[PDB]
């Protein structure tokens, strides 16, 4: 007993024992020198805390698949893993905290692990449907398009639960203020619309600008407004009230990751090729409102801006971690907060302009 | 190096008592005594002592001597913090919330 | 800067008091040493039984020999020697 | 095997110059010092020091234990981590 | 509220020191009072009652070293914080 009793001691010794004074530089390079970011996201329950997704070419290193954990204070390296020789992507965390894991295995298979614990197609898209009632449903767009989605209460999770919805696009945003509702650019060219109650309800397509859209996103502000971006480097505000797009926008990089930013401007990024190409709407005009080559290491990979600080976290396609800080950027204070209605009402007056 | 910024000090959020004692023993002046007097007297007195048992470890066996104490600062997390910043005759002191 | 609040010694016996009790303050750091460093240095100068308390709330009762008695304070720090047997 | 976990682990942590794991007594089971003598007199007199902290930080009341004592000086880094037969000291570079 | 913590004497004694201390509490029993008044009365009264060459000392927090003659010694606590010492040498 006492020497379980002076690990729990040491254990938190440790911990507080690794951090120390500094200025606020975490370039992580746990292994991962061959591998490639596939992912970075960061946590509700701890604003301190990051997850971060790799995939690796050299198998002659530590292991396969990839999820890690750290938080903002934490010593560089990650501090918690998975370990197993299983390639793993499509990750998300648990909707109300951060007690559950889940994954989209590479070969249709789902997989949940406890947190709080030591097909012919493989699944693009993975997340979570919060019913606080219980566990949390669980819906994964496949590679050929087609969504499944289910939930069990016993994790060790078994798929025996399973619903499949007709669908024919990979990357599936849903509705902020109705998630039964969804829309998805499909490869061939147009972008469809439906809903959970009937997977044929509504399956007429946006066609704002009527390409191959392999993104979509949504405004996190008031309006039922949403972002889909082509293969064609175009990008798409899908008003949710409308049939015809109101800012047809259209810039290079856009078929890869877009955002809106965490901050009250309605800012956008692309970045591709160790460079961000950078929109704020909500001061001037759709012309890129700044870029940035990055010499660190080449080919920047996936990014995470957190609300908090301007700290922005990036990975590299050698596996690497970096950030950094430019603050003079943070905000604009009076336009983007409460102007921002008016100008998505003067986009749509923009629309009517390119009438 | 002056009253205005001794009171940008006091103005200086998440402090609770300030406690400036000469090496003597002497709180000049404070803002913890302004809650209750018979605390910055015994924490002067009691961290004084402190500071020469300090000063004989700074100067013992394995802290070449010569060297000085810089600052002491502590922290009784989730009670306070109390920096210790000696000087030739002064010392400040601060309580602050850890 | 010893501050003599109650002695009965001569003039001169007050004098290596405070003279003792400013060595002890310069050597020892801890009021037990203090005391003991005060205390030995009297009983063998002198002879007979010497006592020191050394303190910052104290108050006591005692007896003591005729002009074998300091309560003062050196610093901040209250020293009350005396003198029995 | 905790203890052993740890040692492993500050031992992994680069910076680190002196090891010194001490159980609650003045016993170093293991120290990368050049010389013992030194880390006999710390390992003996910061224990002692480490009973007057304890000492005052219950003097407070007894709301809280010494759980840590990791101070950093110009030259290095001491950690200290108190332990309840042990306590977990380390030499590091102040990074 | 007497809570004894070091005893050497005999229990007859050990009453009588309990209720002396506890008169020299009613004899300075005010925001004014001042410890030495009691101490005096303490020691005075253990003189003239069970011979002299006592001792009284009151307080919370110090550090003693004195030597005493045995079956003369008590220590003691109080819920209102009084830390309570006497001894015969």
């Amino acid at each position: 007993s006492m020497y379980s009793t002076s690990f729990k001691r040491c254990c938190k010794i440790m911990e507080r024992m690794v951090v120390q004074n500094d200025q606020e530089y975490y370039w992580s390079q746990g292994d991962q020198r061959k591998k490639n970011v596939t992912s970075i996201c960061w946590n509700p329950l701890y604003p301190d805390l990051f997850a971060v997704s790799l995939g690796s070419y050299d198998f002659t290193k530590q292991r396969m698949g990839l999820i890690c954990l750290y938080s903002l204070k934490n010593t560089t390296h990650p501090e918690y893993a998975f370990n197993c020789e299983a390639g793993v992507m499509c990750l998300d965390f648990h909707p109300k905290s951060a007690a559950l894991l889940a994954v989209g295995l590479y070969d249709g298979t789902v997989l949940v692990y406890d947190i709080r614990n030591k097909h012919t197609d493989p699944v693009w898209q993975v997340k979570w449907n919060p019913d606080t009632s219980k566990n949390y449903n669980f819906y994964s767009i496949s590679s050929d398009g087609r969504v499944m989605n289910w939930i069990l209460m016993k994790n060790k999770n078994e798929e025996e639960s399973t619903l499949i919805g007709l669908a024919c696009g990979l990357c599936f945003d849903f509705n902020k203020f109705e998630p039964h509702i969804f829309l998805v650019g499909t490869e061939e060219g147009k972008i469809h619309k439906c809903s959970r109650a009937y997977s044929g309800q509504y399956q007429e397509t946006y066609n704002g600008h009527l390409l191959a859209v392999y993104k979509v996103k949504w405004n996190n502000f008031h309006p039922r407004t949403f972002i889909s971006a082509s293969a064609d480097w175009t990008v798409r505000i899908w008003d949710s009230k409308y049939t015809s797009q109101i800012i047809c926008f259209d810039l290079s990089m856009m078929v890869v990751d877009a955002v809106w930013a965490p901050y009250s401007s309605t800012v956008f990024a692309c970045a591709t090729m160790d460079k961000v190409q950078v929109y704020d709407l909500n001061v001037d005009k759709l012309n890129k409102l700044a870029e940035q080559k990055i010499v660190k290491q080449p080919k920047l990979t996936n990014l995470s801006f957190n609300y908090k600080d301007p700290i922005l976290l990036v990975g590299d396609s050698h596996g690497g971690v970096t950030l950094v800080k430019l603050s003079p950027n943070l905000c604009k204070s009076g336009p983007e907060i409460k102007q921002t209605e008016d100008k998505k009402a003067m986009e749509e007056f923009k629309n009517v302009k390119i009438e | 190096n002056a009253d205005d910024q001794l009171k940008q000090l006091s103005a200086l959020e998440g402090a609770n008592g300030y406690v400036i004692f000469n090496e003597s023993g002497i709180p000049l002046k404070r803002h913890e005594k302004s809650i209750s007097h018979e605390k910055a007297v015994h924490i002067a007195a009691l961290v004084s002592d402190l500071w020469n048992v300090s000063k004989k470890v700074i100067q013992r066996d394995l802290k070449t001597p010569e060297n000085d104490i810089e600052v002491i600062r502590l922290r009784t997390k989730h009670s306070y913090e109390y920096i210790i910043t000696q000087s030739g005759d002064f010392t400040m002191l601060a309580i602050q919330l850890c | 800067q010893p501050v003599i609040k109650n002695s009965d010694m001569s003039v001169e016996m007050q004098k290596e008091v405070e003279e003792v009790a400013k060595k002890a303050i310069d050597y020892c750091n801890t009021d037990k040493e203090i005391a003991t460093f005060i205390k030995d240095d009297f009983r063998s100068r002198y002879h007979g039984t010497w006592h020191c308390i050394v303190g910052r709330n104290f108050g006591s009762f005692v007896t003591f020999e005729r002009s074998y008695y300091i309560y003062l304070y050196v610093g901040q720090l209250a020293i009350l020697l005396f003198k029995t047997g | 095997s905790e203890v052993e976990d740890t040692l492993n682990r500050i031992k992994t942590h680069k910076t680190v110059l002196g090891y010194l794991i001490v159980n609650s007594e003045g016993g170093v089971v293991r120290g990368a010092f050049k010389d013992e003598e030194e880390s006999k007199n710390i390992a003996n007199s910061i224990p002692l020091l480490t009973k007057k902290a304890r000492s005052v930080v219950r003097d407070l009341d007894p709301t809280n234990d010494l759980v840590f004592l990791r101070i950093q000086t110009k030259l290095n880094e001491i950690m200290v981590a108190p332990d309840d037969e042990f306590s977990l000291i380390v030499i590091q570079t102040k990074g | 509220k007497a809570i004894i913590n070091s005893s050497d004497m005999q229990g007859d004694l050990l009453q009588e020191a309990q209720d002396v201390i506890q008169s020299g509490i009613e004899n300075n029993s005010a925001p004014v009072l001042n410890i030495e008044a009691a101490c005096k009365y303490i020691k005075e009264n253990l003189d003239k009652k069970f011979g002299p060459t006592w001792q009284c000392i009151i307080g919370e927090g110090y550090a003693y070293d004195v030597t005493v003659q045995n079956n003369t010694l008590l220590f003691m606590f109080y819920n209102g914080n009084l830390a309570v010492l006497i001894f015969k040498s």
